C-alpha cells in the first residue's frame, strides 16, 4: 500500500484530543485532503493541505504536514460526539488521482 | 485575428543549376488552422515537408514548410496561402536576391 | 515539469 | 447533489446486479469507489465523459457504463461472495486537486443461498413511565431484532408526517446471533403530547430482502410496523 | 536571466473527433519537451537531445498529467460556448501560457499564467499571484469561480515551488547545449534598384542565437528610419537569417559601411561593398 493509516479503530472521550496519523511513500506527492464519512453518508471533506504548508488549522481541526519522514497528521481539539466518524487521509501528486488511505474508526464516547 | 506574414527563401545561398531547400515561413496567424501551398512554374509542388505548430507571447502562430528544389534562371517559385483572416488567398513568388 | 490545471472555466 | 439507488440490494450468487447514480453537479468525471467493513475507499471504475470508462484498482469482476452525462452505473454481471460490500458513486469537477462529492451509499449483501434471508419482528415499548415523574418527557423504544441479514431502515410516523427530531435512532445493527441482527432507536416526545390520547404513534421499518423476480413465508422487500395511543 | 514556460493549445473540431490538445515546453525559449493529442500513441516526448536523460516514470506521469490537461481543455471551450451563447457548428481556439523566470541567484524574478480564448486576452493572474485580471464579462465569472475554489493558492504552489526546482534540474542536466552559439557570418550585396540609385544589402546567416542586430551607417551616422529590414527567420537547419537595405546614389556607395551585432560574435563585425 502507498498511503498508510493508523489507527484503525479508536475510541476516545468526550472533551478529549485526538490524533490520527497518515504515512505515504510517494514522496513527490503534494496535495493532502481528508475525508470524513459519518454513517449512512458518504464520504465529505473535512479539511486540506499542500506540500508548501506545515500546518493547516480550521477551528479545532487542524493538520500538520512533515517532509523529512514523509508523514502527516489530523488534530482535533474538544472532541465531542458530533464528529464520530471514519476519516481518511488522502494524497495525490499534481492533477493524478486522489489516493485514499484505508480509514481510522472515530468513536467519541459521550461524558454521561 | 492577424493576417500571415509570408516571406520566401532559401536555406543555403543559391547558385542556380544546383539542389537546394526552399523555405516558406507564415506567421503572425490567428486563428490556427491554415493552408499552405509551395508552388513550381504554378504547379503545385506534391512533397513539402511541414514545422510543427507553435506560437508566440502574443499569442499568434506561426509555421515553417519547405521543400528541396534545384533554382534555375527560368524557373518561377512561390508560396500560397489561405486563411480566414484573408478575404482570399495570397501568393508570394521568390525573389534570389531576397 | 507541465503546469498542471485545477477549476475548469 | 449526487443520489445513488438502489439504497440497498440482496443477491444470490450468479446474479446480475446493476447500482445507478445519479449527478446533477454537471460534473464529468465520475466513480465507483468501494468500501470493506466501512474501511477503505478503494476505485473499481471511473469515467471523464460519456460514453467511455476507464479500469481503476479493483476493475476485476465489475463492469461499467457512462449512458448519459448526469447517469453512471455498475454492473456485477455474476454475483460473487467477494461482491457484497457498500458501494459509493462520486462525481468531480475535471482538473487537478478538484474534491469529489459523494453519494449516500448502497450496500450490498450477496448470499450462497436464499435460505436464510429472515424479516425482522417489531417491539413498541411504551415510555419508561417513571420519566414523566421523573423529568416529564416520554422516550418510547421501537426495536427490531432476528433480522438477517441487516437491511433496515426505521421510520417513525405520526398522525401526518415524521418529525426527524427528538429521534436517537441507532448507527447499525448489533450482531445479536451469527444468522440475527439487532437495530433500536429511542423517539422522545412531550408530556402534552403522550399524556393526551388524541396522538397516534407507530414504529415502522423496511427490510430489504427478496424482491418478487428474486427468487418458508416469502421474506420479500418487507413493511413491518407496530402502533399505539396515548394512555390518558 | 533564464525562464521556462510552458504553452499548450486546444482546438475545438465541429463534427466526430474531439478538441485537440497540444502542449510544448520551452527551456530559455528552446523547445525540449511536446505532446499532441493527434499522435497515434499521444505521449510526451523531448525535442532536446538532452532530456534523453529523464527515465521512463518522468514520461509515464508527465503524460498521464497531459493527458489530465486534455480534458480540463475540453470541458473548459464547452463552457466558454454558453458564457458566451455560440452556435454549434464551429472551431474555437483556446491556449494558455505559464511559467516562471529566474533571477541569477537562483530565485523567483516573476511567474507567468494566463490564457486567451480565440486569441483574446481571456484572464490572466497578476504579477503577486493572490489577484486575476479578466477581460470580458464571461472572464468575470470564471475569476468568480477561481476565486471560490481558491486557485490561485495551487498556481502558485506550481510556480514558486515546483517549476523553479525543475528549471535548476534541467539546465544542469542539459549544459553542453546550453553552451552553443553560431557566430553569423555575412555579406553585402549591389542590386541596381533605380535610374540614379543603388540597393545595397547586409546578409547575416547561419547564426544561432536568435537575436541580432543589422544597422547601416553613412559617415558615423545611422539611417534607421530610411532602411529596409526583414524580421529574423529559420534557415532549416537550426541556424537563422536575416538582412537589411539602404538606397543610395550610383557612384557613392563606399561611404556606406554596415555593422552586425551578435553574442557569438568576440568582436563586431563591419562590412563594405567591393566590385
Amino acid at each position: 500500500q502507498q498511503v498508510r493509516q493508523s489507527p484503525q479503530s479508536l475510541t476516545v472521550w468526550e472533551g478529549g484530543t485526538t490524533v490520527l496519523t497518515c504515512s505515504y511513500e510517494d514522496s513527490t506527492f503534494n496535495y493532502f485532503p481528508w475525508y470524513q464519512q459519518f454513517p449512512g453518508e458518504g464520504p465529505a471533506l473535512l479539511i486540506s493541505i499542500l506540500s508548501v504548508s506545515d500546518k493547516k488549522e480550521d477551528g479545532r481541526f487542524t493538520t500538520f504536514f512533515n517532509k523529512r519522514e514523509k508523514k502527516l497528521s489530523l488534530h482535533i481539539i474538544d472532541s465531542q460526539p458530533g464528529d464520530s466518524a471514519t476519516y481518511f487521509c488522502a494524497a495525490l501528486y499534481g492533477n493524478e488521482k486522489i489516493t485514499f488511505g484505508a480509514g481510522t474508526k472515530l468513536t467519541i464516547k459521550p461524558n454521561i | 485575428q492577424k493576417t500571415p506574414q509570408i516571406q520566401v527563401y532559401s536555406r543555403h545561398p543559391p547558385e542556380n543549376g544546383k539542389p537546394n531547400i526552399l523555405n516558406c515561413y507564415v506567421t503572425q496567424f490567428h486563428p490556427p488552422h491554415i493552408e499552405i501551398q509551395m508552388l513550381k512554374n504554378g504547379k503545385k509542388i506534391p512533397k513539402v515537408e511541414m514545422s510543427d505548430m507553435s506560437f508566440s507571447k502574443d499569442w499568434s502562430f506561426y509555421i515553417l514548410a519547405h521543400t528541396e528544389f534545384t533554382p534555375t534562371e527560368t524557373d518561377t517559385y512561390a508560396c500560397r496561402v489561405k486563411h480566414d483572416s484573408m478575404a482570399e488567398p495570397k501568393t508570394v513568388y521568390w525573389d534570389r536576391d531576397m | 515539469k507541465a503546469v498542471y490545471n485545477f477549476a475548469t472555466m | 447533489a449526487v443520489t445513488q439507488s438502489p439504497r440497498s440490494k440482496v443477491a444470490v450468487t450468479g446474479g446480475k446486479v446493476t447500482l445507478s447514480c445519479h449527478q446533477t453537479n454537471n460534473h464529468d468525471y465520475m466513480y465507483w469507489y468501494r468500501q470493506d467493513t466501512g474501511h477503505g475507499l478503494r476505485l473499481i471504475h471511473y469515467s471523464y465523459v460519456a460514453d467511455s470508462t476507464e479500469k481503476g484498482d479493483i476493475p476485476d469482476g465489475y463492469k461499467a457504463s457512462r449512458p448519459s452525462q448526469e447517469n453512471f452505473s455498475l454492473i456485477l454481471e455474476l454475483a460473487s461472495l467477494s461482491q457484497t460490500a457498500v458501494y459509493f458513486c462520486a462525481s468531480s469537477d475535471a482538473g487537478g486537486r478538484n474534491t469529489l462529492y459523494f453519494g449516500a451509499g448502497t450496500r450490498l449483501s450477496v448470499l450462497e443461498d436464499l435460505r436464510n434471508v429472515t424479516p425482522p419482528k417489531v417491539s413498541l415499548f411504551e415510555p419508561s413511565k417513571a420519566e414523566i415523574a421523573n423529568k416529564q418527557k416520554a422516550t418510547l423504544v421501537c426495536l427490531a431484532r432476528g433480522f438477517f441479514p441487516d437491511h433496515v431502515e426505521l421510520s417513525w410516523w405520526v398522525n401526518g408526517k415524521e418529525v426527524h427530531s427528538g429521534v436517537c435512532t441507532d448507527p447499525q445493527a448489533y450482531k445479536e446471533s451469527n444468522y440475527s441482527y439487532s437495530l433500536s432507536s429511542r423517539l422522545r416526545v412531550s408530556a402534552t403530547f403522550w399524556h393526551n390520547p388524541r396522538n397516534h404513534f407507530r414504529c415502522q421499518v423496511q427490510f430489504h430482502g427478496l424482491s418478487e423476480e428474486d427468487k418458508s413465508p416469502k421474506p420479500v422487500t418487507q413493511n413491518i410496523s407496530a402502533e399505539a395511543w396515548g394512555r390518558a | 536571466p533564464h525562464s521556462m514556460r510552458y504553452f499548450e493549445t486546444a482546438v475545438s473540431r465541429p463534427g466526430l473527433e474531439e478538441p485537440r490538445y497540444i502542449s510544448v515546453g520551452y527551456v530559455d525559449n528552446k523547445e525540449f519537451v511536446r505532446f499532441d493529442s493527434d499522435a497515434e500513441n499521444p505521449r510526451y516526448e523531448p525535442r532536446a537531445p538532452w532530456m534523453e536523460q529523464e527515465g521512463p516514470e518522468y514520461w509515464e506521469r508527465e503524460t498521464q498529467k497531459a493527458k489530465g490537461q486534455e480534458q480540463w481543455f475540453r470541458v473548459s471551450l464547452r463552457n466558454l460556448l454558453g458564457y458566451y451563447n455560440q452556435s454549434a457548428g464551429g472551431s474555437h481556439t483556446l491556449q494558455q501560457m505559464s511559467g516562471c523566470d529566474l533571477g541569477s541567484d537562483w530565485r523567483l524574478l516573476r511567474g507567468y499564467l494566463q490564457f486567451a480564448y480565440e486569441g483574446r486576452d481571456y484572464i490572466a493572474l497578476n504579477e503577486d499571484l493572490k489577484t486575476w485580471t479578466a477581460a470580458d464579462m464571461a472572464a468575470q465569472i470564471t475569476r468568480r469561480k477561481w476565486e471560490q475554489s481558491g486557485a490561485a493558492e495551487h498556481y502558485k504552489a506550481y510556480l514558486e515551488g515546483e517549476c523553479v526546482e525543475w528549471l535548476h534540474r534541467y539546465l544542469k542536466n542539459g549544459n553542453a547545449t546550453l553552451l552553443r552559439t553560431d557566430s553569423p557570418k555575412a555579406h553585402v550585396t549591389h542590386h541596381p534598384r533605380s535610374k540614379g540609385e543603388v540597393t545595397l544589402r547586409c546578409w547575416a546567416l547561419g547564426f544561432y542565437p536568435a537575436d541580432i542586430t543589422l544597422t547601416w551607417q553613412l559617415n558615423g551616422e545611422e539611417l534607421t528610419q530610411d532602411m529596409e529590414l526583414v524580421e529574423t527567420r529559420p534557415a532549416g537547419d537550426g541556424t537563422f537569417q536575416k538582412w537589411a537595405s539602404v538606397v543610395v546614389p550610383l557612384g557613392k556607395e563606399q561611404n556606406y559601411t554596415c555593422r552586425v551585432y551578435h553574442e557569438g560574435l568576440p568582436e563586431p563585425l563591419t562590412l563594405r561593398w567591393e566590385p
